[PDB]
């Protein structure tokens, strides 16, 4: 069968092991490059599609802060409610 | 769990029958038009030719939606599996 | 045909942007621009070209989220794992006795 | 009627694909006799923004 | 004409492959041979023993 | 010369298409020999499951 | 996941009655034409004459969209397998 | 991919009663067809004898089309499997 | 392809219900005869006697189209196994 | 080919249904009559006396083919296996 | 328990025929338009042009449904697998 | 008892199939209420503006029914998995 | 006998295209209100106040109809597995 | 012969939008009773105080129907499984 629920893996570990495939997927082409016999410009032109894919999925993990614990942010975890626990105006803190 | 994709080949044809029977619907609404013109003539004979140009333009129309509905019959069979 | 009728392939090229590159190189007019006006901090310039930028940039170090937005973190469509129990215990001794 | 007899005869004795329809068989074997690459799976659905406004995406599973 | 056609045509393909081919097919393959008697690559161009 | 669509002769005629016809007979022959072994075979397979179980 | 390509013969026959359900209903614009020109030449004997070719006009153009439901079913049988 | 070709010997007949609903629906425009010559004939008794061509006309076509429905229904039992 | 023939006894039953379906069908154009007899006779009542042939005519043809579809049903099931 | 004979007992009750969709239609051609018969006798109230027989046939006519549509619904049950 | 996902693709093409039938019932709709117009003109012929833009407004709208009944049945197909 | 889920993915279309087919019902109804305002203006065309309000607010109301159906159908595509 | 449940998730969906179809047929009658109305102030003008009142009444009931009848389809779905 | 019982679950979803399909079915006749009044107003208001005790009545027991048809599908969830 199938389910509508959460997420199974946090946030951080999703990125790592996606930074982790990445890494994996430039490192099968830079190895095919080299049993090619291809030089550096020959190997940007080969594996840059590896190097964006993994130089973003580093973006991503460098941009993803695990949130900080406090009061707000428990009470909020009581409450089951998506709340930033940064914010003393909510949605017009976006303009204030 | 398990997926089971099924190609029913029978169904070119069960959704032609209906297309089908859609295309009579309106010929009721084409006949409604040179009923409406034949009655207007028969109240009002020097207005007849003022009448003929919606007479044909409403026949036209009402039968576009018949032919229409056709165009999914014929598209159904002729080149679906 | 119809669609071809109905379509448009009429482009020339594809315009590459980079905005992170454009907004680094309108920052630094910025910089330069308020370097060599030698504006103070209450000027009109001087406020329209840095608060909201500092204040978008507070506002996204602030944010504090205890979950991720909706469709990033739940919500999501997963197939049913395997029970410890019943049918799929049996097969995956099955599984365990084939294999080994 | 030559054309489309001569066709309905080889889609019958299978030396021919069907009308519309893409046949394994004879592909490979096509690709065989010519000597070229084999019919793959190109397409690439796990790609970044591919499924992002499909509500019923696709899950990654190494078989 | 016809002559060094056939012969050009047992010559490379075979009469008998050539009857078993179509009409439109011989009828090509019957043009090309003739192109090639025309031509006479061989004799220098020239239709002399 | 305008219908046939070629200015030579028609297309699609001569012994190599017109022996496809003997080649789908003998096809559906050895076919229809195969299924009717097949057939029974699967025949003899459900009547043994029937008579065994039913 | 699994496919399973299937042939539904008697869907050859099915949609012969589907399509035959909408061949009565241009009917009641067929006859709905003469009922009307009925009432027209009760309103006015001598407008007969002109009104008479817009009589059969729709007549039996409406039964040619019923011939056309009609002509699918038919087609549907003796050629189909 | 499988190929399981079925032939549905119970569906020889479920077309049969949608041809049987659609054999009743040009009764409407038969009776439409009497009655305006009926009321025609009261508001004009002396032309009731050149617009009874006309009833008989309309009425056969519409019986025509719920003949030829009931055909196909018949057809499809008697001497199909 | 395998070829698997199947005799489904649940579709001998179906079909009676959608020709009963059928069978209401012409029970307006029944009335819709009889009222046009009414309406014609209060129209002029000296011209009842002259329209009553076409009443009895009228409606038996309609209701014939109605037997026939309730025919169908009634022979369903006493005979087919 | 491969004899496969499946007896569906839930079509015992599907067909009831299906017929009883049907046996509202003649309610309408059954309140048409009393319609043509009140207002008929409203235009001319010396002529109800003449018309009360039709009405009661126009009735119990159309109400005849509602009571088969419904009679088969409840044959179909408590005889049926 | 268990669970067998299907995809059935003869559902791309049945409600197709579903929703064919459906894209003429407008049309009898459609042309109520255009016979009050003939017939208010000819009760009036000098509001003829100030009851035209309700004539064609009439129209337009009414179409208009067809029409959005005869998107889901292309939308269905051209779009789908 | 043995519990056997099933996802049938061809039930997401079928339902649109049938909205569509319902979506044009509606639209008889725009045009009885527009005919309905030529008729009384052409019996009264000093009443042409008092029920022009009514010709809208029959409209709007309407309309959205259709709409409501329609939403559904396309509803039923675009959000469900 | 042997208890094979089956819970067919499909079913949630095909309904809801059942009740939209529904939703369609009420929306004839609520017109059919103001058509009256229209048509009763062309018949009396001044008495277009006194009419009103029991032009609202007839509105909001037949539009409460649909609404029940769109109320299933909402509630069929989004609440529903 | 083999017992295989099985016990479809949606089905109780599915005649819910099938018993919702005919509950604006009456909307029609609910809405043509204030439509008869209105006419009926329109032709004598000094009646119109006479003719509201059987408007009322015709018109709730018009209503009534679509009620108990509206109650079988909404008693068809909360109680069955
Ligand atoms: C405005 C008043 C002037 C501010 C006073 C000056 C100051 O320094 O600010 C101190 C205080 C800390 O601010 P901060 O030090 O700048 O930020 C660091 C963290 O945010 C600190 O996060 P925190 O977990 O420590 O939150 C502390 C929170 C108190 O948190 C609780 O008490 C929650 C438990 C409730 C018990 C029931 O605020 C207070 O201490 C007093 C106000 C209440 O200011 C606020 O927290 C603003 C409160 C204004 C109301 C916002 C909602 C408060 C309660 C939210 C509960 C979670 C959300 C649930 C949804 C409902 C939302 C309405
Ligand atoms: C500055 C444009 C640079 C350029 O050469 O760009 C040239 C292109 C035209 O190139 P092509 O016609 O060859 O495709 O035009 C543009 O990109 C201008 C886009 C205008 C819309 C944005 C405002
Ligand atoms: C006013 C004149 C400004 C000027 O001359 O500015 C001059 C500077 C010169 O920069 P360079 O030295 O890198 O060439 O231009 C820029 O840096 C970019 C200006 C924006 C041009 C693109 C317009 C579309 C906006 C998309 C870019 C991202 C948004 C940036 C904020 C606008
Ligand atoms: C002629 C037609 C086109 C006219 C276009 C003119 C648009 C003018 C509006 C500019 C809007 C400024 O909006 C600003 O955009 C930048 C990126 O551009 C966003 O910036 C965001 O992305 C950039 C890179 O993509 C990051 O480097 C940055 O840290 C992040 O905040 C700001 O958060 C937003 O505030
Ligand atoms: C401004 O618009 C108002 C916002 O509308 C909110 C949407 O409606 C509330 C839906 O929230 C849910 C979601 C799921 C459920 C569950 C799954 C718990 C209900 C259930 C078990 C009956 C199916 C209940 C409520």
């Amino acid at each position: 069968s199938s389910y509508t629920g959460a997420a199974l893996a946090p946030k951080s570990e999703r990125l790592r092991l996606a930074f982790e495939e990445k890494q994996k997927d430039h490192q099968k082409c830079i190895e095919e490059a080299k049993g090619k016999g291809l030089k550096k410009d020959e190997l940007i032109d080969a594996c840059a599609w590896t190097h964006r894919k993994t130089i973003l999925a580093l973006k991503d993990w460098f941009a993803y802060r695990p949130p900080f614990q406090d009061r707000r942010s428990k009470w909020a975890e009581y409450c089951s409610i998506r709340h930033d626990s940064g914010s003393w105006l909510g949605w017009s803190q976006k303009f204030f | 769990a398990i997926a089971y994709e099924v190609t029913v080949n029978g169904a070119n044809l069960i959704g032609a029958g209906m297309a089908a029977s859609g295309v009579g619907v309106p010929a009721i609404g084409v006949a409604m038009c040179f009923s409406s013109y034949m009655l207007a003539a028969a109240r009002q004979p020097n207005m007849s030719a003022k009448l003929l140009p919606y007479c044909i333009l409403g026949f036209a129309l009402s039968e576009a939606l018949a032919l229409f509905t056709l165009l999914i019959a014929l598209l159904e069979l002729f080149v679906f599996s | 045909s119809p669609n071809e009728h109905l379509m448009f392939f009429d482009f020339s090229s594809w315009l590459l942007v980079d905005f992170g590159k454009r907004w680094e190189r309108w920052v630094s007019f910025k910089k330069s621009f308020l370097t060599t006006t030698r504006s103070p901090y209450w000027s009109p310039q001087f406020f329209l070209l840095t608060f909201f930028q500092l204040r978008n940039s507070n506002v996204k170090l602030c944010e504090n989220w205890n979950w991720a937005p909706k469709g990033d973190d739940f919500n999501l469509l997963h197939n049913s794992a395997a029970e410890p129990f019943g049918r799929d215990l049996k097969a995956h001794l099955e599984r365990e006795a084939g294999a080994k | 009627n030559l054309r489309v007899e001569w066709e309905k005869n080889m889609e019958i004795q299978k030396k021919l694909h069907p009308s519309g329809l893409w046949s394994e068989e004879q592909a490979f074997a096509a690709a065989e006799k010519l000597g070229r690459p084999k019919a793959g799976h190109p397409m690439r659905v796990f790609e970044d923004g591919y499924q992002q406004f499909d509500l019923k995406p696709k899950l990654f599973d190494p078989d | 004409s016809r002559e060094a056609i056939f012969m050009v045509i047992e010559e490379r393909h075979g009469w008998d492959n050539f009857k078993k081919l179509s009409s439109h097919q011989q009828g090509v393959i019957m043009q090309e041979a003739a192109q090639e008697s025309l031509l006479a690559r061989n004799k220098g161009e020239l239709h002399l023993p | 010369i305008y219908g046939r669509g070629s200015l030579y002769g028609y297309r699609f005629d001569g012994e190599i298409h017109r022996q496809e016809a003997q080649n789908v007979i003998l096809y559906k022959e050895k076919e229809a020999q195969e299924m009717a072994v097949v057939m029974e075979k699967l025949e003899k397979e459900i009547q043994e499951w029937l008579k065994t179980m039913e």
